[PDB]
RNA sequence: AGGGAUGUUUAGCCGGGAAGUUAGCGU
RNA sequence: GCGAGAAGGGAAGUGUGUUUCAAAG
RNA sequence: UUUUAUGAUCCCAGGCUGGUUUAAUAAGUCAAAGUUUAGCCAGAGUCG
RNA sequence: UUUUUUUUUUUUUU
RNA sequence: AGAUCAUCGAAUAUAACGG
């Protein structure tokens, strides 16, 4: 049954004032038993580009068919500004909307568990699923066809610019053995899309592959800002020097690295960094490694190399964020050749 | 499904300025044995 | 709630009874006679949904014009046969599924086809 | 004049425009935006990569007879490309060019 | 004239094609990626044309006929063939590649290319292979050998030998490096 | 008593490739 | 590993072309 | 029910465009209904 | 299901 | 994506759909 609507794409001038937003709801329908709203807030105290509206107790709203819903939707769609979406909310998706707001607030808090070297070759990705996803919903998966009881509160999801649940979903595993087993059977799988009317929805092919990693350390933020083209390599043999051991053996292979770094931690595997001058040299290196991997019979899915990147950060007392900067000119370093 | 197969979105946006192959390059793919065929890359299945 | 499941075997009798390919004129009248859809659905109701669903284009129903006319059929009418698309067994199945739900969601509190709306 | 053999113009693979789009989000001109990929498709390579590939037969024009008279001495004419997967076969051999 | 196509040992009989490629009559400058390499100054495709089917009259058949692989010249003996006759299948040994007598480096059409330096007017550090696990599929020229790859320094002796290295652990036991030519070891 | 004795064939899924096949409408 | 029809007139009449606009895979 | 002298049915042949100076109170401010020479767009598929 | 593998994985019951 | 005279060969015209 009907339980409320869901607004999106709202202008910043209406979310920052509760008086204006409340006035628009009184004329269309019930005023702010009266209805209630809930505005999503970020960790820094900033609002979002969407809101939520909840209807009164079901006692006075159970008998509401499509005839009364079409008129209400239509009438409440005109009062707000243009370029706005006003969709209905079912009984199942209503509970999921609350979790969406909580994920945005805990985005930075949740990106610390298993991110360090402790859990390196564990993390996985699968950007198949659409916005329709949940911790509970997704828990049933990877159990009926792969046999793998993954943790519950270890599920992280990214977000787009409009605080919308990005299709990029990331999972974790308790152990390391089962990691490989996840990315071998989840290929071209069609469990379901949506559970409406007691029947399944459209089809969706699954595709799991290791293409992204996470790391959190105190000696990684500064070193990874000086060079423009920085590489990452791992899965090395017993403990080694930089100038005396890493440089000498590098001559055999084709790394062609200007500089190098180390990665302590006291584990049984090392990981030395690499540096390049031009983007073409970096690019060519990627191919080389890839080719070599096959030769060695290491594994397609086996993490061997990667590209280092700096995650976007949002500071305080700033009128505009770095990620939302339209005047940035950080693309000239990547020349195009064809 | 039929029009467009399962193609990850990550590999579609990046492949933008990729020049299409020529006439002779096309025959290489079509030539037997088709060793350039990847996983789930079959044009018949 | 609890929408009934349409058995494949049942649809075979209706499709073959109205008679590989068949015209769409005889199928529209036979669907209502069997009463599988259950107000009473009128003949115009099915025709309106057929055009609104963009089934002629999807199914490539206009490809038969070039066989008779040829080059003259490429141009628009003003810049011509107009026979309906002859749906096959496979094609007809899809349409029946699509029209079965379009009538149930017309009075449901939670729309399924088009839930969104632009201001 | 009934059941007369007509002729249609030739058309090769249309190259996609650089300035394309994935999905037009409520377009506000009187037309459809072009595509980057166009006719071409992206597939997984053997060595774990992504590369272009000639799609399934691109509208093999059967209306016009072969130009070189000496085509049967080196190539088998009247070919068919069928799609089968285990015990399932689909009817898609008719390659018709619909009107604009 | 080019040599006739032949199938290698361990392969079922195939049907020969009527033309080398699709554009046989029409085009002539087009070349297939899988073209044979028989002209002097090239190398075979390993497992496509290296070991074609061998036949001989009944009279010529003998034990020694089967041992042709193990008696190949130094310039054509691969790792697989070399390890087959060594004690313990060449296990617990060292191997290295000597790139000094390649067919293209002495003979061939493009045997006078201009290098970045020009011409050669005049102790090294060569890689060493330690085979650990040996698995033979198609003897004596086929195997899946897993070993530890490391670096070692050569000696001052007249021949190519390995004094007190390998020293550094490069990578865990992996697949072989090269399949073209290999030398002996100290063991 | 040794020039003896002992040893003998491992199983399932999925993706791609070559030859033969290219008969099916029973879903 | 990458490039290669760089030697193409065989098809089409309301088509091939031109002009006005548009295109954040 | 639809086209039809504002050419419907219908037979043969022809692929579209640009190219700077250029005399004379036709003193062209773009060479004035239609004239070209490095050039743009465009030109199906097949080893069963 | 049968030859080819320098693209993979799985095997237990107090 | 919209718009965008047709000409020569002397000429010879009403045709296709449903009761």
């Amino acid at each position: 049954r009907l339980e409320g609507f869901l607004l999106s794409n709202l202008p910043p001038e209406v979310t920052n004032n509760q008086q204006l937003l409340s006035s628009l709801l009184g004329r269309s329908g019930l005023p702010v038993n009266s209805a209630s709203i809930l505005l999503q807030r970020s960790r820094l105290g900033r609002t979002a580009g969407r809101c939520l509206v909840l209807l009164p107790f079901p006692s006075s709203a159970f008998l509401t068919g499509e005839d009364r819903k079409a008129l209400q939707t239509r009438l409440a769609a005109v009062l707000p500004a243009g370029s706005t979406v006003t969709a209905c909310d079912r009984n199942d998706v209503e509970n999921c909307i609350e979790e969406f707001e909580r994920y945005f607030f805990l985005t930075e808090d949740l990106q610390r568990l298993g991110v360090p070297s402790n859990l390196r070759k564990v993390v996985t990705l699968s950007p198949v699923p659409p916005t329709y996803g949940r911790r509970e919903v997704r828990d049933l998966l990877r159990e009926h066809a792969n046999v793998d009881v993954d943790p519950r509160d270890i599920v992280f999801r990214f977000r787009k610019d409009g605080v919308q649940g990005d299709t990029c979903y990331v999972l974790c595993r308790s152990e390391r053995d089962a990691g490989v087993v996840l990315a071998r059977i989840q290929e071209t799988a069609v469990p379901n899309r949506v559970h409406y009317g007691q029947l399944f929805g459209c089809s969706f092919l699954w595709a799991s592959r290791s293409a992204l990693f996470l790391c959190d350390s105190q000696l990684d933020y500064l070193p990874a800002r000086s060079p423009f083209q920085v590489f990452t390599t791992g899965w090395e043999g017993d403990v080694s020097e930089e100038e005396f051991k890493n440089l000498a053996y590098q001559l055999r292979l084709f790394p062609k690295a200007v500089r190098k770094f180390s990665h302590p931690g006291g584990e049984d595997v090392s990981s030395f960094f690499l540096e390049f001058h031009r983007m073409r040299d970096a690019k060519l290196t990627m191919s080389r490694l890839q080719l070599l991997r096959r030769r060695w019979r290491i594994g397609a899915n086996t993490p061997f190399f990667g590209f280092l990147r700096m995650a976007d950060l949002r500071f305080e007392d700033d009128v505009k964020f770095a990620d939302e900067d339209s005047a940035a000119d950080s693309d000239l370093d990547e020349p195009i050749d064809y | 499904a039929l029009p467009n197969p399962s193609v990850p979105r990550a590999a579609l946006v990046a492949a933008r300025f990729l020049r299409p192959p020529g006439r002779f390059k096309r025959a290489e793919l079509r030539e037997h044995p088709r060793s350039k065929t990847g996983a789930f890359a079959n044009l018949v299945k | 709630s609890s929408l009934p499941r349409l058995l494949d075997s049942e649809l075979t009798a209706i499709f073959q009874g109205a008679a590989i390919t068949v015209s769409s004129n005889r199928l529209f009248k036979a669907l209502l006679q069997s009463g599988i859809l259950d107000p009473v659905v009128e003949f115009q109701k099915l025709c309106d949904l057929y055009e609104e669903g963009r089934f002629y284009r999807t199914w490539a129903g206009g490809a038969h014009i070039l066989k008779i006319s040829g080059v003259k059929g490429l141009a628009p009418p003003g810049g011509i046969d107009g026979t309906p698309k002859h749906m096959s067994y496979e094609e007809f199945r899809t349409f029946v599924h699509a029209v079965r739900v379009w009538l149930r969601d017309e009075r449901s509190p939670v729309p399924l086809c088009d839930a969104t709306v632009r201001a | 004049a009934f059941d007369r053999l007509r002729r249609l113009p030739n058309k090769a693979l249309r190259p996609g425009k650089c300035a394309g789009s994935l999905f037009p989000s409520l377009p506000a001109s009187v037309g459809d935006a072009p595509s980057v990929h166009g006719d071409f498709c992206v597939v997984r390579r053997a060595d774990g990569g992504f590369h272009l590939v000639p799609p399934y037969p691109p509208r093999i024009n059967r209306t016009v007879e072969p130009y070189p008279p000496s085509a049967g001495n080196f190539y088998e004419l009247n070919r068919q490309f069928k799609l089968q997967w285990k015990n399932v076969e689909y009817q898609f051999v008719p390659k018709l060019l619909p009107r604009p | 004239v080019p040599p006739p196509l032949k199938s290698g040992i361990g392969e079922p009989k195939k049907t020969g094609y009527k033309f080398p490629h699709v554009f046989f009559p029409y085009k002539s400058r087009y070349r297939s990626p899988h073209r044979q390499r028989w002209w002097p100054g090239s190398a075979p495709r390993f497992l496509l044309h290296s070991h074609p089917k061998r036949w001989a009259p009944r009279r010529d058949l003998s034990f020694a006929f089967f041992a042709f692989h193990g008696l190949k010249p130094f310039a054509e003996k691969n790792l697989y063939e070399l390890m087959h006759s060594l004690p313990l299948r060449g296990a617990s040994s060292y191997f290295w590649r000597e790139a000094d007598s390649d067919p293209w480096k002495h003979l061939g059409r493009k045997a006078n290319r201009l290098q970045a330096r020009g011409v050669r007017t005049q102790g090294r550090k060569q890689l060493v292979f330690s085979p650990r696990e040996i698995y033979y599929k198609r003897r004596p020229f086929h195997a899946l050998v897993f070993g530890r790859l490391s670096v070692g320094q050569l000696g001052a002796s007249p021949p190519e030998a390995v004094p007190p290295e390998p020293e550094r652990a490069e990578k865990p036991p992996d697949c072989e490096s090269k399949e073209q030519r290999k030398c002996a070891g100290v063991s």
